[PDB]
C-alpha cells in the first residue's frame, strides 16, 4: 500500500487483479501482540463424582 | 585524441557493464517481491565492483586436467568480440565506421561460439563437453535466422553500413515495417546472448557446462563478456528496428533516445528472464527451424520484392 | 520500492551516453568544426584529398571563393 | 478446406509463412510499379555519361543537357 | 500526487538530523526513514516505530556507536539490542 | 466429490474467429505478454523484506529459541535435580549429576544442555515441575568453535539472568494456556 | 553409454540425489537412483525411545509436511491405546493439515518451477509461506518442526489471535495461487516443458504403488481423506481435483486445485471450531495440566510417570495411513506392552515414487528428468528415513 | 597516514570488505536446514540484498552451508566438494544435525557433525536454524572475514 | 590501422585482466543429429553467402532476373528444408 493512485492503476491492469483489495504485506490488521489472557475450558473428566476411570 | 575517443568507447560501455549486472539483481528483485541489493554502498551502486574484486582475488583453479591454453584464450576472446563489437556502433557517429558494417557485427559475433566450443574441450570433464556441443549448436542455429533476418533489413537499408540506417529512419522506425522480425530478432537476440528463455547453454538445474570449471578471472571476463553482448545486442535492436530521431544539429538527442531505448530493451531481457521458465533443447532447436526459419526464409523474398514492384528499391550509399 | 533500482540504471545511462557524446564532439575537434568526411567510396577520398593538397595538409582547412 | 482451417489454428506459422512466399510471389507480376524499379536504378547515373561526335547527322541527341531533347526522368519526378 | 511522495521523501531525509545525521543512518543503517522513538535503552540504542508500515517494519532499532567498548558504529550485530528490547522489537510484547 | 482439471467438456469445432484467435496466440505470443505484465506489476508493489539486524520478524511467546536456566527472586536456582528433563529429551542431550549441597537442599552438581545434540524440541520446557529449565527467545547464538555451543550450569545460569526479564513475560502470557 | 551422476551438490537434485544415468546422446535410456544420502536411522533410533519422545523424529522424514507427518504417528499410537482426540483437536489437526498441504504444495510447484528455469513463482509464494509458518510458530514456538500434534490429542491451545489470522491469510492467498497460475500454467513454455511427460497409465501407477497425486493425475480416484476419513474429514467437505491424462502438467493442474481445496477445507475449520478441550482427559496418555501438576498429587505422579516412562501402550500392530500431501504417508507401529516401540516402518509416499522414475522417464531428455523428480514432489528425508 | 604499516592494513581493509560483501555461498541441500535458508533467499529476510548469492556452483561459491545431517554416505561427498571450492572458502554449519549429529547423533548412518569432515567456521544453532537465525550467523561471517589481517602478516613475516 | 588501434587495445584490456586474474590471486559424446546440424548449417551458412550480395544486386538494371534468381535460391534451399523435416533431421 502507501502506493500514489497511478502506480495502483498500473499495478492492478498489468496483474490484471484487484491487488490493492488483497494485499500481501500486512498491515494492522493482524492479530494484536498480548491478546487478552485466556481461560481454557477444562474438559470432560472433571467430574467430582461418576469419574471412575475403569468407566473410562 | 583517438585514443581519448576508444577509451571514451569502452570504459563507459564497461562501467554499464557493470550495473547493468546491479540493475538486474533489483528489478528481478521488485518482480519478485524483495529489494535487492542496497545494504552494500548507497543503493547498492558500490555493489558491481565488490565482487568483481572478490572474484579477481579468489584462486584461479585450472583443473588437472585441463588445457593451459584453450582455457586463458577463451574468455580473452569472448570479452574481446563483445567489446570489440561496440567499435563500430552508430550513436550516431561511429567510432569507425565501416563501409561493411553490419557483416563486421555478424562475424565478430559467430567468432564467439568458439569460445564456448574451447572452453568446453578445455575443461575435461563431462558436464562442460555436453553443455558446449548443445551450446555451440543453440548458438550457430540462432545465427542462421538472425544472419537472414538482418538480411531483409539490409535490402530496405541499402547498405551493409549501420550508419544508413540512421538516414532511413529519419521519418518511421523500422518496426512499423519489418515489426514481425524484430519480434525475431529480439528472441534470437535472446539466444545469442545465451538470456533466460533460451539459457540451456548454461543450464544451472540442467548442468549447473560453460563456466563448470570457470571461477574467479576467467569466470569474471565471459562474464563480463556476456553482458556487454546483452547491452550491444539490445543496441543493435535500438539502432536497426528502433531508429532514435537524429537531428544534424544537435547530434546527442540521437544518442539520448539511443540511451533510452536501449536501456528500455536491456531492461525487457531482464524481465523476460524472471518471467518465463527455460525453453527444453529440442523445444529451442524446434523453434528456429521449424518455427521461425520459413517465416524468416519467406519474409526474406517479401522483402526482396517489396521494393521492386514498390519501385523503392533503396539507394545505394 | 521501486525508485531505488533507479540509481543503477542512471548511472548506466549515464555511461551510454558518454560515448556517443563524445565520439560525436571528439571528431567535430579534430576535423576543425566540420564533421569529419565519411569516404565511402573513393571519389570522396579523392576529393578529401584533394582538399588536402589545396590547403596546409588537413583537409579540413577550406579555401574558398576568396583564392 | 478443412485442414487448411485447423493449420490456421494448429501450426499456424508454416500457414503464414507459405502465404508470404506466394504473396511475394504474386506481387512483383501485377503491380503498378515493378516496372519503375528497373527504370527508376537504370537511371541513376554512376558512370559518366561521354558525349558522342557531332556528325551532325543526328537530330535525336540533344546537343546541350538543357536542351528539350534526350531522355527525362519526370517520370521518376511526380512518382 | 507525485509531489506528495516527493514531499514525504524531503520529510525523510531532512528528519534524521543534519545531512551528517542522513549519512549516519543512510550509510549504517541503509535506511532513510523517520518513525517515533519508543525509547533509548542505557546501552544507547534508539527504537522507533512507524505503525503505518507494514508488520515487518513497523518496529526498528537504530543501533548505537559504541557498545560495551566495542565500537558498533558499522560492525552492528543484532544480539546489541538488550534482552529487555528484545521482544518488543520481535514483536513478542506489544508494549515498549 | 471429484473434480476434472484439464478434462475437456467437448470438441469445440474450429471457426475461423476461433482459428484466428488462436493463431494469433501463437504467432504474437499473446499469452507470454500476459506473463510479462503480471511481474511488471510486483516491480510496482511494496517489497516485503525487513532490515535484518535494524528490524526483527516476529516471533510470539511461545516460541523456543535458546535454552536457559531460571531462578527464584530470592537468587536460589529453580531446578531441583529431578532429572526427568533428562528423562524426557529425546536427543539425550541434557546431561545432569547431582548431590545435596551443603545447606541440604537438592541441586544439581552439572547440568549440561549440548545445543548441538538438542534439537530444540522444547518438551524440557514442558516436562520440569518447577519450570527451571525454559525455552528462552533468544535464537541468535551462532558460535566459531563447536565447544562453545556445548553449555554447562554456569553458561545456562548466566543464559537465564541475562534473559530473565523477557523469559519471566514471555512465561506470564502463555501458562494460563498450558 | 555415457554414465552420468546426478550428484548431490547440483540443486536439481534436492541435495542428495546421485542418479547412475546412462546418456545414450543426450536421450537418457536408464536411470539408477542411488538414494541412501540422507539415512538417518530414524527407524533403528525410533525403538530406543519412548512414544512422546519420537514424535519429533516424524517432523523430520518428510521436512516440508511436518504437521501431517505426525498426524499419521497420532493417530497410529492413539489407535493402539484405543482412545481419541477431543472434538476440537481433531479439527485443529485438519486445520494445520490443510495449511501444510498448502505448504507442501508452494514447495512442491514453486521448487519444480526453480528446477525448470521460473524463478519468480519461488519468491512470490515462499514470503506466503512464512506468513503460514509464523502460524506453526504461534501455536507450537518452532517455525517448522514444532512437535503441537501429539500422540493423544495436540499440545497446546490455540494462542487467541490465531484464526483471525488464518483467515486474513486465507481470505488473500487465492490472489496468490492466481497470480503464479497466471505466470506459470499457460505459458507455452511450461506447457511444453510439463505437457506430455512422464505419463503413468492408470493400472501402471497402481502396480508401482504411486498413491498420491501421482495416483489422482491419472484418473483413478482415491483420497484417503474421503475413502477412509481420519479425524474429522467426514465432517468438511471438499472436491478431490483428479486429472485426466497423467502427464506432467495434469499433475501440477492437480497439485493447484489441492491448495485451492484446502483453502475451502481450511475456511470450514475456521467457520466451525468447537468450544472444548485441546488433549483427551485421560492423564495416563496425555500429561497433566500445569496448574493440575501443581496442586494435585494424582496428577505429579501421571506427570512424572509419563514424562519420564512413557503410555505403555498396549501390545498390538496397526497401519495407519493419512494423505500427506505427497501422497499415503503410513506408519506400521508394532507395539509390545512396553512404553517404546518395537518396530516403527514409516512407509513414505517417495519410495514408490522414486522407484518409478526410471518408468516414467523413457525415451526422454536429461532435461526431462529434472521435470520428473519435480513432479514426484520427492523430500528425500521420507525416502531415505 | 604515511608508513608501509598503514597502506598495508588499508589495503586488506579492501580486500576483506570485498570478500565480506560478496559472499557467494553453495548450498549442498541435506535435510530440512536447506528450507530454512530457502526462505532467507526469499522475500522476507533477503540475502542477496547483504550480496548472498542464491545459487552458487562450488566452483564460484565463497562459503558452503552444510544443512542438514551429514550421513556416512554424502561425507566423502562433501569433503569433494569443500575440496573443490576455491581457495578463499569458507564453511557454515547450520543445524544441530550437522554442526554436532543432533537428533540422529547415535545413528550408525550420520556423521557426528560435519566438523569431522570439513574445517567449519560458524556454527549456526536450533533444529531448523530460525532464517534469521542462519542471516545471523552468516553475518558472524562477515564480522570474521572483516578481522582477518592476511597482507598485515605478510608485511611483518 | 585505426582499427588495429582499437583492436589491440582491446586485447590488451582482456590479456590484462586474465593475468591479474592469475597473478592477483596471490569421452564418446555422440548424436548424429548434433553433426547433422553442423552440416546444415553451413549448407544454411553458404546460402547466406549466396544472399549476401542481395544489397548490391537490388540496384542491378535486370531486376527480373535478380528477383527471378533470388526466389529461386531461396524456394530450394526452403525445399531442402522441408525434405529434413520430412525426413528424420530436424526431429532430433
Ligand atoms: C525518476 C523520477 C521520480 C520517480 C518517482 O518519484 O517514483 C515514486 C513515485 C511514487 O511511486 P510509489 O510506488 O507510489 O512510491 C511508494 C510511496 O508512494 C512513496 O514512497 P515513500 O512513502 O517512501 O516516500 C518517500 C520517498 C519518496 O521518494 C520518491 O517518491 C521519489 C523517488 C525518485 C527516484 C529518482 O523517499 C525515500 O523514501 C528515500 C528514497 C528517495 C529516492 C531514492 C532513489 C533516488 C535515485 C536517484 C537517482 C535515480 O512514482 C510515481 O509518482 C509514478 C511513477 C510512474 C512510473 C511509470
Ligand atoms: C554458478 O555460477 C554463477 C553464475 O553463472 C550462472 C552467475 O551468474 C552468478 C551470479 C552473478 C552475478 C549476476 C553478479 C556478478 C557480477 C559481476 C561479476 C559484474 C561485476 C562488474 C565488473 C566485472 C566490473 C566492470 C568491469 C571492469 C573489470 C572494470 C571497469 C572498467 C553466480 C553467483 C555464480 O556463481
Ligand atoms: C572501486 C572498487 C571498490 C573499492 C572500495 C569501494 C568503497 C568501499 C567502501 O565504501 O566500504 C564501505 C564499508 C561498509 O560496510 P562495513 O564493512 O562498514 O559494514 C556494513 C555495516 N552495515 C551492515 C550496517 C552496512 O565499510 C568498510 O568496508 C570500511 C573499510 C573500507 C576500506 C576502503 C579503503 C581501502
Ligand atoms: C508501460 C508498460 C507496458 C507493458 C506492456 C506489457 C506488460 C503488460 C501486459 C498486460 C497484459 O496482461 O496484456 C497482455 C495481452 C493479454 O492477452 P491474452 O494472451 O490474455 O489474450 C488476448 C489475445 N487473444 C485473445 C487473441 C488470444 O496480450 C496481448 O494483448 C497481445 C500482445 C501481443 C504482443 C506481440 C509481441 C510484442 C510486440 C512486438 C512488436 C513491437 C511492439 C513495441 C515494442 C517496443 C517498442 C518501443
Ligand atoms: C581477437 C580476434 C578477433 C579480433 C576482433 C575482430 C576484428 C574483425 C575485423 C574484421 C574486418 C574489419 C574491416 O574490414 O575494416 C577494415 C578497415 C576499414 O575498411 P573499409 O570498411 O572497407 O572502409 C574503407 C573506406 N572507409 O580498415 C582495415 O583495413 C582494417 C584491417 C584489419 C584490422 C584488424 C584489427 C586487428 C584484428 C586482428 C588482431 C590479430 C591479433 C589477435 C589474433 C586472434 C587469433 C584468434
Ligand atoms: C505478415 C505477417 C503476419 C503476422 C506474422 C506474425 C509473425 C510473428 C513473428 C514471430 C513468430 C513466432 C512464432 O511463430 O511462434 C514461435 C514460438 C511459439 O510457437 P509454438 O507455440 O512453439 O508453436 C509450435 C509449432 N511448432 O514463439 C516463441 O517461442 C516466443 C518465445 C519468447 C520467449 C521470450 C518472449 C518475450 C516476449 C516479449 C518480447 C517480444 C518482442 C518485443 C520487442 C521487439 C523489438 C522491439
Ligand atoms: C520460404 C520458406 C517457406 C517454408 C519452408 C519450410 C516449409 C516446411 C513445411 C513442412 C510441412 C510438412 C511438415 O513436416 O509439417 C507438418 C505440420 C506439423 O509440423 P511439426 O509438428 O513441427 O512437425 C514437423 C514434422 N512433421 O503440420 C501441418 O500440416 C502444417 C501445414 C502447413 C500448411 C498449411 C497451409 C499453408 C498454406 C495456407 C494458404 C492460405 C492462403 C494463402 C494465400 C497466399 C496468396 C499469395
Ligand atoms: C523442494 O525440494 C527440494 C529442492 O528443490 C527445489 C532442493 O533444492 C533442496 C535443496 C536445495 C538447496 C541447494 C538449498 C531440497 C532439500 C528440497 O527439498
Ligand atoms: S526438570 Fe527442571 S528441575 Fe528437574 S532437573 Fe530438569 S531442570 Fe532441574
Ligand atoms: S538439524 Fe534439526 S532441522 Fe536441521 S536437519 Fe537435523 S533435524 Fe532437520
Amino acid at each position: 500500500a502507501s502506493a500514489t493512485r497511478v502506480i495502483q492503476k498500473l499495478r492492478n491492469w498489468a496483474s490484471g487483479q484487484d491487488l490493492q483489495a488483497k494485499l500481501q504485506l500486512r498491515y494492522q490488521e493482524i492479530a494484536k501482540r498480548t491478546q487478552p489472557p485466556p481461560k481454557l475450558p477444562v474438559g470432560p473428566s472433571h467430574k467430582l463424582s461418576n469419574n471412575y476411570y475403569c468407566t473410562r | 585524441m583517438f585514443f581519448i575517443n576508444i577509451l571514451t568507447l569502452l570504459v563507459p560501455i564497461l562501467i554499464a557493464m557493470a550495473f547493468l549486472t546491479l540493475v538486474e539483481r533489483k528489478i528481478l528483485g521488485y518482480m519478485q517481491l524483495r529489494k535487492g541489493p542496497n545494504i552494500v554502498g548507497p543503493y547498492g551502486i558500490l555493489q558491481p565492483f565488490a565482487d568483481a574484486m572478490k572474484l579477481f582475488m579468489k584462486e584461479p583453479m585450472r583443473p588437472l586436467t585441463t588445457s593451459m591454453s584453450l582455457f586463458i584464450i577463451a574468455p580473452t576472446l569472448s570479452l574481446t568480440l563483445a567489446l570489440s563489437l561496440w567499435v563500430p556502433l552508430p550513436m550516431p557517429h561511429p567510432l569507425i565506421n565501416l563501409n561493411l558494417g553490419i557483416l563486421f557485427i555478424l562475424a565478430t559475433s559467430s567468432l564467439s561460439v568458439y569460445s564456448i566450443l574451447w572452453s568446453g574441450w578445455a575443461s575435461n570433464s563431462k558436464y562442460s563437453l555436453f553443455g558446449a556441443l548443445r551450446a555451440v549448436a543453440q548458438t550457430i542455429s540462432y545465427e542462421v535466422t538472425m544472419a537472414i533476418i538482418l538480411l531483409s533489413v539490409l535490402l530496405m537499408n541499402g547498405s551493409y553500413s549501420l550508419q544508413t540506417l540512421i538516414t532511413t529512419q529519419e521519418h518511421m522506425w523500422l518496426l512499423l515495417p519489418a515489426w514481425p522480425m524484430a519480434m525475431m530478432w529480439f528472441i534470437s537476440t535472446l539466444a545469442e546472448t545465451n538470456r533466460a528463455p533460451f539459457d540451456l547453454t548454461e543450464g544451472e538445474s540442467e548442468l549447473v557446462g560453460f563456466n563448470v570449471e570457470y571461477a574467479a578471472g576467467p569466470f569474471a571476463l565471459f562474464f563480463m563478456a556476456e553482458y556487454t553482448n546483452i547491452i550491444l545486442m539490445n543496441a543493435l535492436t535500438t539502432i536497426i528496428f528502433l531508429g532514435p530521431l537524429y537531428y544534424i544539429n544537435l547530434p546527442e538527442l540521437y544518442s539520448t533516445n539511443f540511451m533510452m531505448e536501449a536501456l528500455l530493451l536491456s531492461s525487457t531481457f531482464l524481465w523476460i528472464r524472471a518471467s518465463y521458465p527455460r525453453f527444453r533443447y529440442d523445444q529451442l532447436m524446434h523453434l528456429l527451424w521449424k518455427n521461425f526459419l520459413p517465416l524468416t526464409l519467406a519474409l526474406c523474398m517479401w522483402h526482396i520484392s517489396l521494393p521492386i514492384f514498390t519501385a523503392g528499391v533503396p539507394p545505394y550509399m | 520500492m521501486w525508485f531505488e533500482i533507479l540509481p543503477g540504471l542512471a548511472i548506466m545511462g549515464v555511461c551510454l551516453v558518454i560515448p556517443g557524446v563524445s565520439t560525436a564532439y571528439i571528431h567535430k575537434f579534430t576535423n576543425g568544426g566540420k564533421e569529419k568526411r565519411v569516404a565511402r567510396v573513393q571519389y570522396q577520398w579523392y576529393l578529401m584529398e584533394r582538399d588536402r593538397r589545396i590547403s596546409g595538409v588537413n583537409r579540413y582547412y577550406v579555401s574558398k571563393g576568396l583564392e | 478446406s478443412a485442414f487448411l482451417k485447423n493449420a490456421w489454428a494448429k501450426e499456424p506459422v508454416l500457414v503464414v509463412s507459405f502465404s508470404v512466399w506466394g504473396l511475394a510471389i504474386i506481387m512483383p507480376m501485377i503491380s503498378p510499379y515493378t516496372k519503375y524499379a528497373s527504370m527508376i536504378n537504370k537511371a541513376t547515373p554512376y558512370n559518366y555519361p561521354v558525349p558522342v561526335r557531332d556528325d551532325g547527322n543526328m537530330p535525336d541527341v540533344p546537343s546541350h543537357p538543357q536542351d528539350p531533347l534526350g531522355p527525362s526522368l519526370d517520370w521518376l519526378k511526380n512518382l | 500526487e507525485l509531489v506528495e511522495v516527493l514531499k514525504r521523501g524531503v520529510q525523510q531525509v531532512t528528519g534524521h538530523g543534519g545531512l551528517r545525521g542522513l549519512l549516519r543512518v543512510f550509510f549504517r543503517a541503509n535506511d532513510i526513514r523517520i518513525g517515533t522513538l519508543v525509547g533509548e535503552d542505557k546501552y544507547g540504542n534508539k527504537y522507533y516505530e512507524d505503525n503505518k508500515q507494514f508488520f515487518g517494519r513497523h518496529r526498528w532499532v537504530i543501533y548505537t556507536t559504541e557498545m560495551n567498548g566495542k565500537n558498533t558504529f558499522w560492525d552492528v550485530d543484532g544480539s546489541m539490542v538488550p534482552p529487555e528490547w528484545h521482544r518488543w522489537l520481535h514483536c513478542m510484547t506489544d508494549d515498549p | 466429490t471429484y473434480k476434472y482439471v484439464n478434462k475437456k467438456e467437448q470438441e469445440s469445432e474450429v471457426d475461423m474467429k476461433s482459428a484466428t484467435d488462436n493463431a494469433a496466440r501463437i504467432l504474437m505470443w499473446t499469452e507470454l505478454i500476459r506473463g510479462l505484465g503480471m511481474t511488471l506489476s510486483y516491480l510496482f508493489r511494496e517489497p516485503a523484506t525487513i532490515n535484518y539486524p535494524f528490524e526483527k520478524g516476529p516471533l510470539s511467546p511461545r516460541f523456543r529459541g535458546e535454552h536457559a536456566l531460571r531462578r527464584y527472586p530470592s537468587g536460589e536456582e529453580r531446578c531441583i535435580a529431578c532429572k526427568l528433563c533428562e528423562a524426557i529429551c529425546p536427543a539425550q542431550a541434557i546431561t545432569i549429576e547431582a548431590e545435596p549441597r551443603a545447606d541440604g537442599s537438592r541441586r544439581t552438581t552439572r547440568y549440561d544442555i549440548d545445543m548441538t545434540k538438542c534439537i530444540y524440541c522444547g518438551f524440557c520446557q514442558e516436562a520440569c515441575p518447577v519450570d527451571a529449565i525454559v525455552e528462552g527467545p533468544n535464537f541468535e547464538f551462532s558460535t566459531e568453535t563447536h565447544e562453545e555451543l556445548l553449555y554447562n550450569k554456569e553458561k545456562l545460569l548466566n543464559n537465564g539472568d541475562k534473559w530473565e526479564a523477557e523469559i519471566a513475560a514471555n512465561i506470564q502470557a502463555d501458562y494460563l494456556y498450558r | 553409454n555415457m554414465t552420468l551422476n546426478f550428484g548431490p551438490q547440483h540443486p536439481a537434485a534436492h541435495g542428495v540425489l546421485r542418479l547412475v544415468l546412462e546418456l545414450s546422446g543426450e536421450m537418457v535410456r536408464k536411470c539408477d537412483p542411488h538414494i541412501g544420502l540422507l539415512h538417518r536411522g530414524t527407524e533403528k533410533l525410533i525403538e530406543y525411545k519412548t512414544y512422546l519422545q519420537a514424535l519429533p523424529y516424524f517432523d523430520r522424514l518428510d521436512y516440508v509436511s511436518m504437521m501431517c507427518n505426525e498426524q499419521a504417528y497420532s493417530i497410529a499410537v492413539e489407535k493402539l491405546l484405543n482412545i481419541q482426540p477431543p472434538p476440537r483437536a481433531q479439527w485443529i489437526r485438519v486445520l494445520f493439515g490443510e495449511i501444510t498441504r498448502i505448504l507442501n504444495h508452494i514447495m512442491a510447484v514453486t521448487t519444480h518451477a526453480l528446477d525448470i528455469g521460473a524463478m519468480t513463482p519461488f519468491f512470490w509464494m515462499f514470503e506466503e509461506r512464512e506468513k503460514m509458518f509464523e502460524f506453526y510458530e504461534r501455536v507450537s514456538g518452532a517455525r517448522m518442526h514444532a512437535a503441537y500434534i501429539r500422540p493423544g490429542g495436540v499440545h497446546q491451545d490455540l494462542p487467541l489471535g490465531l484464526l483471525d489470522d488464518i483467515y486474513e491469510f486465507s481470505k488473500n492467498f487465492s490472489l496468490r495461487i492466481d497470480e503464479v497460475e497466471e505466470m506459470l500454467t499457460n505459458n507455452r513454455i511450461w506447457r511444453n516443458r510439463t505437457v506430455d511427460i512422464g505419463v503413468v497409465t492408470a493400472e501402471d501407477a497402481l502396480n508401482y504403488g504411486f498413491s498420491g497425486v501421482m495416483l489422482r493425475g491419472s484418473g483413478i480416484q482415491w483420497d484417503l481423506r474421503k475413502t477412509q476419513p481420519y479425524d474429522v474429514y467426514d465432517q468438511v467437505e471438499f472436491d478431490v481435483p483428479i486429472g485426466s491424462r497423467g502427464d506432467c502438467y495434469d499433475r501440477y493442474l492437480c497439485r493447484v486445485e489441492e491448495m485451492r481445496q484446502s483453502l475451502r477445507i481450511i475456511e470450514q475449520c475456521l467457520n466451525k471450531m468447537p468450544p472444548g478441550e485441546i488433549k483427551v482427559d485421560d492423564a495416563k496418555v496425555s500429561p497433566p495440566k500445569r496448574a493440575e501438576m501443581k496442586t494435585s498429587m494424582e496428577s505429579l505422579i501421571h506427570h512424572f510417570k509419563l514424562y519420564t516412562e512413557g503410555y505403555q501402550v498396549p501390545p498390538g500392530a496397526t497401519y495407519t495411513a493419512i494423505e500427506a500431501p505427497k501422497g499415503e504417508f503410513g506408519v506400521y507401529l508394532v507395539s509390545d506392552g512396553s512404553s517404546r516401540p518395537y518396530r516403527c516402518k514409516i512407509k513414505a509416499p517417495g519410495f514408490a515414487h522414486l522407484a518409478g522414475l526410471d518408468k516414467m522417464s523413457k525415451g526422454h531428455m536429461l532435461a526431462d528428468v529434472v521435470a520428473i523428480i519435480g513432479t514426484q514432489d520427492i523430500v528425500f528425508g521420507e525416502i531415505d528415513r | 597516514r604515511s608508513r608501509a604499516e598503514y597502506v598495508v592494513t588499508k589495503l586488506d581493509d579492501l580486500i576483506n570488505w570485498a570478500r565480506r560483501s560478496s559472499l557467494w555461498p553453495m548450498t549442498f541441500g541435506l535435510a530440512c536446514c536447506a528450507v530454512e535458508m530457502m526462505h532467507m533467499a526469499a522475500p522476507r529476510y533477503d540475502m542477496d540484498r547483504f550480496g548472498v548469492v542464491f545459487r552458487a556452483s562450488p566452483r564460484q561459491a565463497d562459503v558452503m552451508i552444510v544443512a542438514g545431517t551429514l550421513t556416512n554416505k554424502m561425507a566423502p561427498a562433501l569433503r569433494k566438494v569443500y575440496d573443490q571450492m576455491p581457495e578463499p572458502r569458507y564453511v557454515v554449519s547450520m543445524g544441530s544435525c550437522a554442526n554436532g549429529g543432533g537428533y540422529y547423533h547415535y545413528s550408525y548412518s550420520v556423521v557426528r557433525g560435519c566438523d569431522r569432515i570439513v574445517p567449519v567456521d560458524i556454527y549456526v544453532p536450533g533444529c531448523p536454524p530460525t532464517a534469521e537465525a542462519l542471516l545471523y550467523g552468516i553475518l558472524q561471517l562477515q564480522r570474521k572475514i572483516k578481522r582477518e589481517q592476511k597482507l598485515k602478516i605478510w608485511y611483518r613475516r | 590501422m585505426n582499427l588495429y588501434t582499437v583492436i589491440f587495445i582491446n586485447i590488451l584490456l582482456s590479456l590484462t585482466l586474465i593475468l591479474v586474474a592469475f597473478w592477483l590471486p596471490q569421452r564418446l559424446p555422440f548424436s548424429m543429429k548434433f553433426f547433422l546440424v553442423a552440416i546444415t548449417f553451413l549448407l544454411f551458412d553458404l546460402e547466406i553467402a549466396l544472399l549476401l550480395p542481395l544489397p548490391w544486386a537490388i540496384q542491378t538494371i535486370k531486376t527480373s532476373t535478380m528477383m527471378i534468381m533470388a526466389f529461386i535460391l531461396v524456394t530450394i534451399l526452403s525445399l531442402g528444408l522441408a525434405y529434413e523435416w520430412t525426413q528424420k533431421g530436424l526431429e532430433w
